């Protein structure tokens, strides 16, 4: 998965 | 409520003992508790209410996938039917997923965002209610999830046009705000060229911007730019 | 109970689904619901009742070490005085914790222990009685604490029995109750010659056992011999 | 902590 903060 | 009776400073303390044990979904009902006795959230508050929920539901979304892969192996062709369980199990984990977001929506609706006057706490909260649509997306099937969809776009656009109006292109809200809505375009919108475009453009603007940041903000902003660079590799 | 209405075969299904989640506290709703069905347990579903437990449970003891050193650091001297909250949510933890042990040993006692005449049945549960009695004394500081411990040690005493007479020294299930039973000594019962003592004749009574046993048996019994040998080497 | 299992 991509990276979210 | 159930934290009616608890001081608010009370139940910060306690968000962030629950934060070092670990317990965020405790850390998520203080926090909760502490918003729901009315007055505006600091900065750090901030930070306690987001970790809280965005640990609570990260480890719903992961077990939600790893059920849904389930589910989908099974309706697969030659697949022996097991019955009714595994959707069941998935539809449980969905519901108390969905459950959290609503909490969530609920707390910036009522009434977080409507008091964020600060380009610092309002984008903040709109991030997140961007984010928590974003989950509900991601399970989304029925009558309402374009709905759904917009909903996320509309509250990540408005915290990217404050963002934009008031906020260094290093900022790291700003930075994690675009990191977000690039993973929307991506992921819920189907939108990957707008997702690498806005990766993109927002890491060149804050790479422009570095120079006038001290050492401990520089650092604060790479560790994002570095996030925006991750996702663009692995997408080109 | 809230999985009356649930078939066995379903509960048993979703526990393995939550195990797979990494969801444990559902896994261990599940593996309740399926003791309360009243039929005794195979060795698999034992080990799922064991495995949801020993998580949730392990989660619970994780977080109240943190809470506890937090509250023995507020008590040294030249501590700033900050109130109730940290005894307050130490003793949140605690109060669970305890909550969660007392659902194990309900079920052991109503009734699988009384219905289990097996040796690897009978030996498995009553390891786990001493397990969470184990875990009760971890937290024990009043009246009672003298005989949480010495009901601890009478089902763990009873297991090495009944093990040592029907058990070969490799048995997996023997291996692992030693090894706990020896940890009892040591961190409970203040008592490291008696934990050192049991640990090596553990291992060596194994050891010499070995050669009866297939490929895959060798694996198992040396797995839980190193971990015999773990302990020992942090002992002495 | 000692191993347990
Ligand atoms: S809780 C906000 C503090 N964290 C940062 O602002 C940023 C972020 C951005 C947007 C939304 C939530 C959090 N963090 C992701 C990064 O990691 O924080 C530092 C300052 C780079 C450590
Ligand atoms: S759930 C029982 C299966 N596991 C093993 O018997 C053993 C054990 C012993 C006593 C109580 C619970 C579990 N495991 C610790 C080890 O690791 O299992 C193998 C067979 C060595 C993998
Ligand atoms: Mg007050
Ligand atoms: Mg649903
Ligand atoms: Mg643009
Ligand atoms: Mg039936
Ligand atoms: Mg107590
Ligand atoms: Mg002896």
């Amino acid at each position: 998965f991509p990276a979210t903060v | 409520g159930a934290m009616g009776s608890m001081e608010r400073a009370s139940l910060i303390q306690k968000a962030k003992l629950a934060e070092q044990a670990e317990r965020y979904e405790d850390m998520a009902a203080f926090m909760k508790g502490a918003v729901e006795k009315g007055e505006e959230l600091s900065n750090e508050e901030r930070c306690l209410l987001s970790v809280a929920y965005k640990n609570v539901v990260g480890g719903q979304r992961a077990a939600w996938r790893v059920l849904s892969s389930i589910e989908q192996k099974s309706n697969e062709e030659g697949s022996e039917e097991k019955g009714p369980e595994v959707r069941e199990y998935r539809e449980k984990v969905e519901t108390e997923l969905q459950g959290v977001c609503d909490t969530v929506l609920g707390l910036l609706d009522s009434h977080l965002i409507k008091e964020a006057g600060d380009a610092e706490s309002r984008v903040f909260y709109l991030k997140m209610k961007g984010d928590y649509y974003r989950y509900l997306a991601e399970v989304a099937t029925g009558d309402d999830k374009k709905r759904i969809i917009d909903s996320a776009r509309s509250a990540y656009q408005e915290a990217m046009d404050i963002s934009k109006k008031e906020m260094p292109p290093t900022n790291p809200i700003r930075l994690g705000l675009a990191l977000n809505f690039s993973v929307f375009h991506y992921e819920i919108a189907n939108s990957p060229e707008e997702a690498i475009s806005l990766a993109k453009t927002t890491f060149d603007e804050a790479m422009a911007d570095l120079h006038t940041l001290s050492e401990d903000s520089y650092k604060d902003s790479t560790l994002i730019m570095q996030l925006l660079r991750d996702n663009l590799t692995l997408w080109t």
